[PDB]
C-alpha cells in the first residue's frame, strides 16, 4: 500500500459537479418491478414538441382581475396597416415563458435550431376568410405594414375551412446556438420580430355570432437544441 | 451533449437544510398536535426527502415564519428547490448520495442513521460516572470528523412501495386520512453528535448542514410547474 | 462586376509612415470617394447576413524622374476607422486632411471607443492598447509596392474571413485596407506633380441571406 | 526541444488577478454609467479571460489609476502581460487549466462558478435565524479548501462563436455599438466565499488570487506586436 | 485503495511548469468546426523567415521628432574608406529588436543557426553602380577600411539592373548556441561586425532625382533555431 503517489491541490474537496461516486452502504439490496407502471419517460425532448398554450394579453381587460395574458385573441370589426399582434423573437417574453419550451429553457443557457408555431380560430363555422403571416428578422425597425409583412419571411393562411394552422421557424444563426438569456436586446440573441395581418374582413350569415375568438400554441421543433441547464429561483413561493 | 437525458440530468448533490449537534440522548418531538410543557428536543432529527416537511415530520402544505416574533417553537422546513421547479412528472424511484456539511469549523463530530419509518429510541449507561447514550452503538453505521471530514455515502430505495410519487392524491390513513401525505417515499433520517458524554455537555452552539444527490433515477407520466406572477 | 473609387494626391508634403485607410463594405455603404456599387449595396439592407470574398486594384501616375515609394497592404479586424473621438470617420474628415500621419494615439489604439464611467468610479489614466499599429511588423501581411522605378498600379485577391461562418452585412468588417507613403515623394522640378490615386474593387462567390426589407429604421 | 511548436508553447499557467473574500450574497455591480448612491458590490465577480476589463465587466482601452487619490470608486482590470505580448495571430481557441491562489494564510473558503455570459442571482434564506445565501448550491460546481488548498480544474470552448479573435474590428451591438469589443470571449465568472452564514460576517480582510492556463489551442493568421520607445 | 505508497518532500506544490493536468468539469461538451477558417498556423518558424524591415537612424534628421531609426539609408555625393553602415553582429539592437527574428528572440535564452539578410535601392532607375559587402567575424578592431572588407567575409552586390539582392550569414560557433541576450559583448554572444561600402560612386542621365534612397531587410533563414523562451517585459504599457 504505502507507495509515492500523486496528491491534488485540492484533495477531497467538493464542488457541485463531482463525477464520480464514494463508498457503498450495504448489500443484500432488492427492489420490485416497475414492469406493471406506463411508459418510462427518458428525456424532455419527448414532451416539449406538444402544443402548449401561449399567454397573449387580453385588450385592456376591464375585469377587476385585470389582464388576462391569455392565448386566444378577439376578431376586430376594424383593421389596419399594422398587425394584429407582433412581438419580438425572444425567449423571455411571458408568451414564451409558460410554455413547455420556455419552462425548460429558463433553466438552460442557449438555444439552437427551430419551433413550432401553432394556430387557432374559435368563431362560428359559417366563417370565410384569410389570414396573412411574417415572421421579421432582425432589421432597423419593426414591421408594421402589410406590404412590409410581404417582404419578410411570411405566408398567408386559408381560414375557409381550417380554423387551424401549424409554422415552423427558420433556424438562421451566425453561433451554433443562441443566448437563452434576455440580457438584452442584442445581436447574440434578439432576432426580429413576429406580425399577423387579417387578409379580408368579415363574412357571416344571419344569426351568427359577432367578433369571435381566435386562438393560438407553440411547442418545439425537432431540431430545436438547448445547451448548458442553469439553476433556478424559487421567489415564485411568494 | 446530450442533456436532457434525465437519469443524467440530475446526478448531482445539493444542500438539504441545517440541524443542531447532539450533546445526550435526545426525545423525539411528539406526534401532533404538540403542547406547551411537553419539552422535546427538536431540530436534530434530520429527515431524509426534501418534500414539505415540519419538525422530523413531513409536511403537506408549505408555510414559513415570515415574522421574526410570536409564541411557541420555530419547527423547520425542506424544500429542493431546483429539483422540484424541475419535476413536471408523476411517478419517480432512484437511489440518493448525500455527504456532511460542518458549518462550524474545527469540529469534531460523530453522525448516525436509521431507514425510512424506522424507529427510534437510545437512552443512555453510565460508564464510570459518564452517561453513554446507547446509539453510540447500534443497528446503522457510523461515521466521523477528522478534526472536521466530508464523510459521503449513498442508499439505496427501501420502501415497500413500488415507486415515488412525485406528487400524490390518496389518502394517507383509515383514520385521520390526510390527503397528501404518501408516508413511505424517503430514506429515514440521521443524527449528528459529539463524541463525548453527557456530564461532557458543553454551553457552546454547533450546527451542521448536508448535501443530496439523486443517484439512477427513473421517471414516468407528466406533470405542471409552477407558474409566475405577471408583475 | 468591377467598382472603382478615388483617392487624394500624393504629395511632396506626405512623409514615411503617411497613410490612409479604407473599410470593406464601409467603403461602398459610404459611396467612399465617389464609389458606387448599386445594386448589391442596395442588396444588402434588403439581406441580413452575407458572405463574399474579394479582387481589386489601384492607380496612380508616377514618371522615370520620381524617386519615393509607396506600399498598400489588406489589414483584418482593424478599427482604423475609429477616430480619437471614437466614432468612425464620416466623407468630411479624411477628404480634408488626405492623409494620416503616424502618432503614439495610433501606435497604442488608444482612441478605441471607451465606456463613461459616471460618478461612481475613479478615473483612469489612459496609457495602453491592443490594437497599435507597429508598422514595422507590417511587411508580414502579402502586400504590394508603387514606386517610380516598379509601377503605376496594383493586384490583390483576399478571402472571407469572420467569427462566424457568415456574419451581419451591417456589421461584418472584418477586413480593412491601407495605404501608406513608405518613401516622401520628390522629381526633378517639373514632372509630373503630386499624382492622384484610384482604386477598383470586385467581390468573388457573395451570397446574400436573411432576406427581409430594407433595414427597419434605426 | 522543438519549443516553436505553439500548442506546446502557451500550456502554463499564470496569475489572472486578486479579488476580494466574499461574506454574504452580493449586488452585482450595474452597467455603465454607474453614479454614486447606487451601492454595488464591486472586486468579487471574478471575470474569467485576461482580455482588458474593468469592474466585472470587458473593456477595450487601458486606463489605470496612476494617482493614488481622486474621488470615485478604484475599479480593477486584467491583462495577461505575457501571452499578449506573445501574441502575433489574430484568430484563436483553446480550452483553459485554471488554480486556485489563496493569499491570506490559513483560509478557510469555498468557491463557485458560472459560464460566460451567465447571468447571475443569488438572495438569501434564514436558516434558523441564518441567512443561507442560495449560491451556496446551485447549476454550478464548487470546492472548498482543506484549511488551505490547491483547488484546480479545467473548462471547454463554451461560446456560439465558432473562435476567438485575437483583436477584433467589429461592432458589439445595434446600438451603442462599441468597436473592439467581443463580447462571447470569455468562460464567465468565479465567487470565493467564507462557508459561514451572513451573521458571521467578519471585521478581518481577505484576498484571494488565480493562476491560469491554456491547454489544447489552435491560432490563425498573422498579428502585430507592440514597439519599444528607443530611450 | 489505503496502501502503503510515496509521498514527495512537495506533494501537490505549484511550480509554474506544472508537467500534466487536473480533474475536468463536465462532459457532454461539443465545439463547432473551425473548418470554414484558413490555414491554422501551428510554427513561429513558419512565418520568421519572411523579410522584416530594420530600423537604421535617419542621419541626424533635424525634424522637431528628431531620430527615424529606418530600415532605409540615402546615397551620398561623397565616400570615404569606412562603411556606409557598420553594426556590430548583435540580436539587442534595435535594427535587430523589432524585426520578426528580433521580437521572438526577446522571450529566448540562445540561438543558433543562421539569418537572411535582404538588400534594397529606391532611386530612379536610370542609375547604374555596384556595392561591397563585408561580413565581420570577431577580430581586434571593427572593420572601416575597404581593403579590410576584402579581407573579411565579403561579397559584391551589382546594382547595375536589381535594385534588390539577399545574403544569408555563416553559423560559426564554438557552442551549439550562442547566449542571445546583450549581458556583454563577450565571446558568449558578440560576432564581429559587418560592413557596407559603395564600390563605384554615381551615373545618372539629366532630370533624374539626386541623392537617392536605399533600402533594406532581414529575417530567418532555414537553419536558424532559438532555445529556452523566457519571460517578457510589460513596460511599453507606458
Ligand atoms: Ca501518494
Ligand atoms: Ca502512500
Amino acid at each position: 500500500g504505502p507507495i509515492p503517489t500523486a496528491p491534488r491541490e485540492n484533495s477531497l474537496m467538493f464542488l457541485s459537479t463531482l463525477p464520480d461516486d464514494t463508498v457503498p452502504a450495504y448489500g443484500n439490496v432488492r427492489t420490485p418491478p416497475v414492469n406493471y407502471l406506463p411508459g418510462e419517460i427518458t428525456d424532455l425532448l419527448q414532451l416539449a414538441r406538444i402544443p402548449t398554450l401561449m399567454a397573449f394579453e387580453r385588450v385592456p381587460e376591464p375585469v377587476p382581475a385585470s389582464d388576462t395574458y391569455v392565448p386566444y385573441v378577439a376578431v376586430p370589426t376594424q383593421f389596419d396597416d399594422r398587425p394584429l399582434i407582433s412581438f419580438p423573437i425572444t425567449l423571455s417574453d411571458p408568451v414564451y415563458q409558460n410554455t413547455l419550451v420556455g419552462a425548460i429553457s429558463s433553466n438552460f443557457a442557449n438555444y439552437r435550431g427551430c419551433i413550432q408555431i401553432t394556430l387557432t380560430f374559435c368563431g362560428p363555422m359559417m366563417a370565410r376568410g384569410k389570414f396573412l403571416l411574417s415572421y421579421s428578422p432582425p432589421n432597423g425597425t419593426q414591421p408594421q405594414t402589410l406590404s412590409e409583412a410581404m417582404q419578410c419571411t411570411y405566408s398567408i393562411w386559408d381560414i375557409g375551412l381550417n380554423s387551424s394552422w401549424t409554422f415552423v421557424v427558420p433556424y438562421i444563426s451566425p453561433s451554433d446556438y443562441r443566448e437563452t438569456r434576455a440580457i438584452t436586446n442584442s445581436v447574440y440573441s434578439a432576432d426580429g420580430w413576429f406580425s399577423l395581418h387579417k387578409l379580408t374582413k368579415i363574412t357571416l350569415p344571419p344569426d351568427c355570432p359577432q367578433s369571435p375568438c381566435i386562438l393560438f400554441f407553440a411547442s418545439a421543433g425537432e431540431d430545436y437544441t438547448l445547451r448548458l441547464p442553469v439553476d433556478c429561483n424559487p421567489s415564485y413561493v411568494f | 451533449s446530450n442533456h436532457t437525458n434525465v437519469k443524467f440530468l440530475f446526478d448531482r448533490s445539493r444542500l438539504l437544510n441545517v440541524i443542531k449537534v447532539l450533546e445526550k440522548d435526545a426525545v423525539f418531538p411528539r406526534p401532533f398536535p404538540t403542547q406547551e410543557g411537553a419539552q422535546q428536543d427538536d431540530g436534530y432529527f434530520c429527515l431524509l426527502t426534501p418534500r414539505p416537511t415540519v419538525a422530523s415530520r413531513p409536511a403537506t402544505r408549505f408555510g414559513l415564519y415570515a415574522n421574526p416574533s410570536g409564541s411557541g417553537v420555530l419547527a423547520n422546513t425542506s424544500l429542493d428547490f431546483n429539483f422540484y421547479s424541475l419535476a413536471c412528472f408523476t411517478y419517480f424511484r432512484s437511489d440518493l448520495e448525500v455527504t456532511v456539511v460542518s458549518l462550524e469549523p474545527d469540529l469534531e463530530f460523530a453522525v448516525g442513521w436509521f431507514p425510512s419509518g424506522s424507529e427510534y429510541q437510545a437512552s443512555s449507561f453510565v460508564y464510570d460516572q459518564l452517561h453513554v447514550p446507547f446509539h453510540f452503538t447500534g443497528r446503522t453505521p457510523r461515521a466521523f470528523a477528522s478534526k472536521g471530514g466530508k464523510v459521503s455515502f449513498v442508499l439505496p430505495w427501501n420502501s415497500v412501495s413500488s415507486v415515488l410519487p412525485v406528487r400524490w392524491g390518496g389518502a394517507s390513513k383509515l383514520s385521520s386520512a390526510t390527503r397528501g401525505l404518501p408516508a413511505h417515499a424517503d430514506w429515514g433520517t440521521i443524527y449528528a453528535f459529539v463524541p463525548r458524554p453527557n456530564e461532557k455537555k458543553s454551553t457552546a452552539v454547533k450546527h451542521v448542514a448536508v448535501y443530496i444527490r439523486y443517484k439512477n433515477a427513473r421517471a414516468w407520466c407528466p406533470s405542471m410547474l409552477p407558474f409566475r406572477s405577471y408583475k | 462586376r468591377w467598382y472603382t473609387g478615388r483617392l487624394n494626391s500624393w504629395t511632396k508634403a506626405v512623409k514615411t509612415f503617411s497613410f490612409q485607410a479604407v473599410p470593406l463594405p464601409g467603403a461602398f455603404l459610404s459611396r467612399q470617394g465617389g464609389l458606387n456599387g448599386g445594386a448589391f449595396t442596395a442588396t444588402l439592407h434588403r439581406h441580413f447576413l452575407m458572405k463574399c470574398g474579394w479582387q481589386v486594384q489601384v492607380q496612380c501616375n508616377l514618371t522615370q524622374f520620381h524617386q519615393g515609394a509607396l506600399l498598400v497592404a489588406m489589414v483584418p479586424e482593424t478599427t482604423l476607422d475609429v477616430k480619437p473621438d471614437g466614432k468612425a470617420k464620416s466623407l468630411q474628415e479624411l477628404n480634408e486632411e488626405q492623409w494620416v500621419e503616424m502618432s503614439d494615439d495610433y501606435r497604442t489604439g488608444k482612441n478605441m471607443p471607451f465606456q463613461s464611467l459616471g460618478t461612481y468610479y475613479r478615473p483612469p489614466n489612459w496609457t495602453w492598447g491592443p490594437n497599435f499599429i507597429n508598422p514595422y511588423q507590417v511587411t508580414v501581411f502579402p502586400h504590394q509596392i508603387l514606386n517610380a522605378r516598379t509601377s503605376t498600379s496594383v493586384d490583390i485577391n483576399v478571402p472571407y474571413i469572420g467569427e462566424t461562418p457568415t456574419q451581419s452585412s451591417e456589421t461584418q468588417n472584418s477586413w480593412t485596407l491601407l495605404v501608406m507613403v513608405l518613401v516622401p515623394l520628390d522629381y526633378k522640378e517639373g514632372a509630373t506633380t503630386d499624382p492622384e490615386i484610384t482604386f477598383s474593387v470586385r467581390p468573388t462567390s457573395p451570397y446574400f441571406n436573411g432576406l427581409r426589407n430594407r433595414y427597419t429604421a434605426g
